[PDB]
């Protein structure tokens, strides 16, 4: 049974409320009240936070609550604390003794002002073209919160194939760094007037363009 | 010439907790299942209620209990879930009727009616019409439990917390399951005849 | 409290088999149905399957049903994941977790997890190709080195054999669909010092015992 | 429709038993139990017990345990309530009612009440012997010392058991009449008064006769109340 | 024992007004097991409400009931003359007990009793007993203190009273007090006096023995 759809990232400031959605189908979330939620911190195992849509196991604060409506379950965290910055997964019974996890939601608890990314875009090196390959290197640094959507364009049409993008890593200054790469053929690289790496962050796009 | 006491189970002040569900046996009486034709929600498997007035049975069993509204769908043949696995199981080849009605006005209170319990887990799934009334705390570790939950000591039962402002799927439902048994004995429960 | 310790993860070739272990402290293990969950690097949780506390039943996600086998030895307080015909897709962290409640439970959650064991699936060791990323001239210019198509991690990158430190940014590596890694190290540099100071990156892939140097010159 | 008819009034010596009957009709008898409630004169309701018409099970109020026996007869669709060792404070009206508070088959509690009631049975527990009343005049003064409104009456004294009826001028004088409820004297005999207010001006010409009937003794007394002129 | 207390004892209201009768329980009474009855004088009780709020068949919809826990209410939204009666509540949550009753009587403008005193008939005296009768005719409200004084000596424990039901036409009460003496004692004294007190007013009506 297909993944449950959660927003990729969401954010709220300390003391505020934020709700993470979790939409499935008639044969999972819309069928059963066995909907559960997990919290996972960097490098740690997940922690069990909600079951039966809104019950809490031992030692989980009442500021965590849930709800369910049609095929969508929700997790609601009121009075946000800093400990709450983590990834959150929903979890649902799918019938026939099968469980399914949702996609995961990065919750960032704002502790510093929004920082836009700065983008450096490198063309394929001359040496690499002589070896019959081509890689566009898109470097993304100094943003907060640590979430971006990267898109590539050949001239103006969007390029889907050959993209590889890292998951943002926390820098030393607690902003985030990420990289995207475009794998290309020397011939297709040379058949366009320009390529374009487009990073989106909190609804605003920084763009960098490179030409053969 | 005695009428069957169906009204006694439908109009009881008191319903059992589902884990310790109640069974009345009904025998030697004239039945009128027009009662079951009359905000109630009925589903009959194997028979039609109007046709039930043309049948005789050796006994009729009336099982009753209270559950959550979103659990009513587990009281059906072939179902599985929290309640059907561990609390009240119908057989796949079930001939009978399930009646359930919202009981929020009677079984909820603003501070929470906690007087109905249900079973959380079990050593195996319930067989059809099996009733497990064990309440002994399950001991998981080496340390004994002594009737009270704690580390490695699990209460197998939990209270519903019924409040009248909850949504329908979380407010209480009363349910009666009529079985119709026929065996190598004379048939005492006939219809209006 | 009960502790779970996964073991057995390793770097393995695709198509080989691998059996993971998960060992529970104390005696509580016999009462609980256990689960396996995996998490590919930077990806979400994937529910894999379950075995009941007494072995009465075993369930499996469709993505691994028929290829993975879950079993348990209540005598040894240990749960097992038998992985067959390993794929690139199987690279991940592998978690064992205990049901919230003992006996037949199932409808609630997984409340105690282990720390995980890592499984990485690729054919052979590959050293990287290093390519120079040339600057194009605020008076600031960025130049760098592409470390392409290697397995396994890690590579370390220095600049000018240690002398250049300030301005360098060595990005985390991407994991490609193939299983290979690539990364880049960039260094921000005064624009006026191009062509007078020579810029060399030192790429070191200890898993293949290969050091590579690459001079970066303006193009 | 539903109807329960009870046996007639009973007078019993202290120490004796009484057995009140309760005939049901217009509903299926064995589906409803029967419940019993008594009411001493001028008092509230007191529950006595319950009985299943289906199997004879009974549930009695603690107070009457050992003295009460309740029975049902399915063919005459009738319920009986026997109370033994009667004392004076058992004087009450006894009611039966169709029960929907506990089920007949299973004896468990139901969402309902005592829905149809019988007309009641008076049970007088006394040592007194049947006696007609003495009737005495409450005479008006032919000297009017209270506006132009004179009160006159009959004192209907020392009779047993209840009831008496009082009329005035054979039922033709009705307006202004107050026949008081009887009181139980400490002799054990009932006593009451019946008064009427009339124009003072009418004493000279109107004739006022109270008619006191007491069927238990077959005694009717007609008393002409005259103005006392002294 | 679940004790049921109804209040007030007497409720004095007008036709068309709203009646609110209380029934309180010394412990929790489940709403399934609470009932109200009406009893007019000279008739058997009639069932009105069962299960706290359910109306018995035939009962006018102007009757309704509510409550839970330990507090239950019967509401007559508009009082018809038929509704002036006694009302009992009843529980069978644990054993079965009744309330003490609440009387709902017709409130009217206050009316002073017209007071008469009756010497014993000479006819009665010859038999050896003396009944002195004091009549309080057509008064409201019902509460009224009647005292007997003989040669100015206040009597106790040798009188008895009887009250009519509230009149069908003028909504009043009448009351009698009968004083019983032996012929010997009646003849030993001179001044016979009936003293009727309600509120701030006492009215004594007297006669002198033998006096015309
Ligand atoms: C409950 O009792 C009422 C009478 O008070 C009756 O009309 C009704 O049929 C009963 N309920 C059922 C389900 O029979
Ligand atoms: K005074």
């Amino acid at each position: 049974q297909s993944v449950l759809t959660q927003p990729r990232s969401v954010s709220g400031s300390p003391g505020q409320s934020v709700t993470i959605s979790c939409t499935g189908t008639s044969s999972d979330v819309g069928a059963y009240n066995y909907v559960s939620w997990y919290q996972q911190h960097p490098g740690k195992a997940p922690k069990f936070m909600i079951y039966d849509v809104d019950q809490r196991p031992s030692g989980v604060p009442d500021r965590f609550s849930g709800s369910k409506s049609g095929n969508t379950a929700s997790l609601i965290i009121s009075g946000l604390q800093a400990e709450d910055e983590a990834d959150y997964y929903c979890s649902s019974y799918a019938g026939s003794y099968i469980w399914v996890f949702g996609g995961g939601t990065q919750l960032t608890v704002l502790g510093q002002p929004k920082a836009a990314p700065s983008v450096t875009l490198f063309p394929p090196s001359s040496e690499e073209l002589q070896a019959n390959k081509a890689t566009l290197v898109c470097l993304i640094s100094d943003f907060y919160p640590g979430a971006v959507t990267v898109a590539w364009k050949a001239d103006s049409s969007p390029v889907k194939a050959g993209v590889e993008t890292t998951t943002p890593s926390k820098q030393s200054n607690n902003k985030y760094a990420a990289s995207s790469y475009l794998s290309l053929t020397p011939e297709q690289w040379k058949s366009h007037r320009s390529y374009s790496c487009q990073v989106t962050h909190e609804g605003s796009t920084v763009e960098k363009t490179v030409a053969p | 010439t005695n009428l069957c006491p169906f009204h006694e189970v439908f109009n009881a002040t008191t319903f059992a907790s589902v884990y310790a569900w109640n069974r009345k046996r009904i025998s030697n009486c004239v039945a009128d299942y027009s009662v079951i034709y009359n905000f109630f929600a009925f589903k009959c498997y194997g028979v039609s209620p109007t046709k039930l007035n043309d049948l005789c049975f050796t006994n009729v069993y009336a099982d009753s209990f209270v559950i959550r509204g979103n659990e009513v769908s587990q009281i059906a043949p072939g179902q599985t879930g929290n309640i059907a696995d561990y609390n009240y199981k119908l057989p796949d080849d079930f001939t009978g009727c399930v009646i359930a009605w919202n009981s929020n006005k009677l079984d909820s209170k603003p501070s929470g009616n906690y007087n109905y319990l249900y079973r959380l887990f079990r050593k195996s799934k319930l067989k059809p019409f099996e009733r497990d009334i064990s309440t002994e705390i399950y001991q998981a570790g080496n340390k004994p439990c002594n009737g009270v939950a704690g580390p490695n000591c699990y209460s197998p039962l939990q209270s519903y917390g019924f409040r009248p402002t909850y949504g329908v799927g979380h407010q209480p439902y009363r349910v009666v399951v009529l079985s119709f048994e026929l065996l190598h004995a004379p048939a005492t429960v006939c219809g209006p005849k | 409290e009960v502790q779970l310790v996964e073991s057995g993860g390793s770097v393995v070739q695709p198509g080989r088999a691998l059996r993971l272990s998960c060992a529970a402290s104390g005696i509580t293990f016999s009462s609980f149905g256990m689960y396996w969950v995996r998490q590919a690097p930077g990806k979400g949780l994937e529910w894999l399957g379950y075995i009941a506390y007494d072995g009465s039943d075993t369930y499996y996600a469709d993505s691994v049903k028929g290829r993975f086998t879950i079993s348990r030895d209540n005598s040894k307080n240990t749960l097992y994941l038998q992985m067959n015909s390993l794929r690139i897709e199987d690279t991940a962290v592998y978690y064992c977790a205990k049901d919230y409640y003992p006996l037949l439970s199932y409808y609630y959650g997984l409340d105690v997890w282990g720390q995980g064991t890592t499984v990485t699936v690729f054919n052979q060791i590959k050293p990287p190709s290093v390519f120079p990323l040339a600057p194009s001239s605020g008076g600031t210019a960025a130049l760098g080195c592409l470390v392409k198509d290697y397995f396994p991690e890690p590579v370390t990158v220095s600049w000018n054999s240690g002398a250049l430190t300030s301005g360098v940014h060595t990005f985390p590596a991407v994991l490609q669909s193939s299983g290979l890694y690539s990364l880049s190290s960039v260094v921000t540099v005064p624009s006026s010092s191009l062509g007078t100071q020579t810029y060399i990156c030192n790429v070191n892939h200890k898993p293949s015992n290969t050091k590579v140097d690459k001079k970066v010159e303006p193009k | 429709q539903v109807q329960l008819v009870q046996s007639g009034a009973e007078v019993k010596k202290p120490g004796a038993s009484v057995k009140v009957s309760c005939k049901a009709s217009g509903y299926p008898f064995t589906s409803y139990g029967i419940s019993w409630v008594r009411q001493a004169p001028g008092q509230g309701l007191e529950w006595m017990g319950w009985i299943s018409t289906y199997n004879g099970n009974t549930n009695y109020a603690q107070k009457f345990q050992g003295r009460v026996t309740m029975t049902t007869d399915t063919s005459t669709t009738t319920g009986y309530m026997e109370l033994r060792r009667l004392r004076s404070d058992d004087t009450a009206v006894y009611y039966c009612a169709r029960d929907y508070t506990r089920g007949a088959w299973f004896g468990e509690s139901l969402i309902g009440g005592f829905d149809n009631w019988g007309q009641g049975t008076l049970v007088t527990v006394s040592s007194a012997s049947t006696k007609g009343p003495s009737v005495f005049p409450l005479a008006p003064s032919s000297k009017s010392t209270s506006g132009g409104t004179a009160a006159l009456g009959c004192l209907v004294k020392d009779y047993f058991p209840e009831p008496v009826t009082v009329s005035w001028n054979s039922g033709a004088l009705t307006s202004g009449v107050h026949t008081f409820p009887a009181v139980l004297q400490s002799s054990g005999l009932y006593s009451l008064s019946s008064v009427v207010t009339v124009p003072s001006s009418s004493l000279g010409t109107q004739t006022y006769i109270c008619n006191v009937n007491h069927k238990p003794s077959n005694t009717k007394v007609d008393k002409k109340v005259e103005p006392k002129s002294c | 024992e679940i004790v049921l207390t109804q209040s007030p004892g007497t409720l004095s209201l007008s036709p068309g007004e709203r009646a609110t009768l209380s029934c309180r329980a010394s412990q929790t009474v489940s709403s399934t097991s609470l009932a109200w009855y009406q009893q007019k004088p000279g008739q058997a009780p009639r069932l009105l409400i069962y299960g706290a709020s359910s109306r018995a068949t035939g009962i006018p919809d102007r009757f309704s009931g509510s409550g839970s826990g330990t507090d239950f209410t019967l509401t007559i939204s508009r009082l018809e003359p038929e509704d002036f009666a006694v009302y009992y509540c009843q529980q069978h949550d644990t054993s079965l007990t009744f309330g003490g009753g609440t009387k709902v009587e017709i409130k009217r403008t206050v009316a002073a009793p017209s007071v008469f005193i009756f010497p014993p008939s000479d006819e009665q005296l010859k038999s050896g007993t003396a009944s002195v009768v004091c009549l309080l005719n057509n008064f409201y409200p019902r509460e009224a203190k009647v005292q007997w004084k003989v040669d100015n000596a206040l009597q106790s424990g040798n009188s008895q009273e009887s009250v009519t039901e509230q009149d069908s036409k003028d909504s009043t009460y009448s009351l009698s007090s009968t004083l019983t003496l032996s012929k010997a004692d009646y003849e030993k004294h001179k001044v016979y006096a009936c003293e009727v007190t309600q509120g701030t007013t006492s009215v004594t009506k007297s006669f002198n023995r033998g006096e015309c």
